[PDB]
């Protein structure tokens, strides 16, 4: 045999808690879970016929702030937030 | 009550079928693996479920392999409690439970760990 | 006067790249996106009229690592894998 | 080929941007830098005043300041900036927005939003 992997989930979804031995927890208790705001790091790779792209986010940048595109409508005076990463670029040649 | 200052909650909580747990014909597992193992590049996991202790090959990597629930030290776990999405609002969460209402236990809980180095 | 905010994506969908003033990148040039792999910090919180339930993440294991939950089919041989923060939970009387 | 970092993993699976939307005569592109600590998801509105450089906004129980950087000799050309959007040809992969007329598409406005001194 080989166990297969049918799916994987990376986003939460189940929660494992630990308390102590025979723990009973009442069948009607709710609870909520949070998630620390820990902003990504990314790295970027760019390949043309003749060049090499590469860049990468700052690490500091990335604890401090947080950079968004927005598309705004001059005439509804209406915007969509995006938050996306800023990437400091090289090139290079092949 | 109040989070931390810089936490936020979890208000989008992905499905988890309840439902499957009851039957006879599945197992509940709890697998400690490195965090710098990529499960998502994985299409198999080769563990031996019959073995207490084995080897397991991933990426190229060398890793030991210990199903602890086959150790005196590892077989009760009444301690861990799994808490699942309910179906009503995947917002809040509720403890895993049987027809005999009492709290959901892993069959199984597996170790994956490096083999030792001298970095 | 204050911009409406229509919708907010906080996932990641656009790249905001620096190179240097006037860069010109030719429109086949292919480029792909790398996350840097991190786990997530918790905070798990319940309640009922009776009890409060409160709990967190490891800071450490967070960094070393990673737990699974699994529903495993003996017959097919195939697993359904999720990924989960394990938290150290306390029961204080309301 | 090429091969990142031991620890990073390709980003599979972006979101929607509409990209149709850009050279539309009505809609502008921006660029706002705002503080981490900041939750734009609990925001229902910006009140930024795109007729100032300079200004004084208030989001939740804070004031920051504001900074319309385009509007400064400094962020006059943002022609360094390129805004990287996904492709419906080669799987999982980006390529550089442009317009109708093979232009490459610059930031109409540019804002950092930052904190007011304090002494932590």
């Amino acid at each position: 045999r080989s166990i297969a992997i049918d799916s994987y989930q990376e986003d939460p979804s189940v929660v494992v808690s630990n308390f102590f031995k025979g723990v009973r927890v009442p069948k009607d208790t709710e609870f909520q879970l949070y998630k620390k705001r820990k902003q990504d790091q990314f790295v970027l790779h760019g390949e043309n016929e003749r060049l090499e792209y590469d860049g990468e986010t700052d690490e500091l940048t990335t604890k401090t702030n947080q950079y968004m595109v927005g598309l705004y409508d001059k005439q509804s005076g209406k915007i969509n937030l995006y938050r996306a990463p800023v990437v400091t670029s090289k090139i290079v040649s092949k | 009550y109040q989070p931390p200052s810089d936490y936020k909650q979890c208000k989008h909580l992905k499905s988890f079928p309840v439902s499957e747990l009851k039957g006879d014909n599945k197992e509940l597992w709890l697998m400690k693996v490195p965090a710098n193992i990529d499960i998502s590049q994985l299409k198999s996991l080769p563990l031996d479920t019959d073995a207490t202790v084995s080897t397991v090959e991933l990426g190229s990597k060398n890793f030991n392999v210990l199903q602890n629930t086959s150790t005196q030290e590892g077989s009760d776990n009444t301690n861990l409690s799994l808490l699942i999405p309910s179906e009503k609002k995947k917002e809040t969460l509720k403890v895993a439970t049987s027809k005999d209402n009492k709290s959901v236990y892993f069959d199984r809980v597996f170790t994956i760990s490096e083999t030792a180095r001298i970095p």
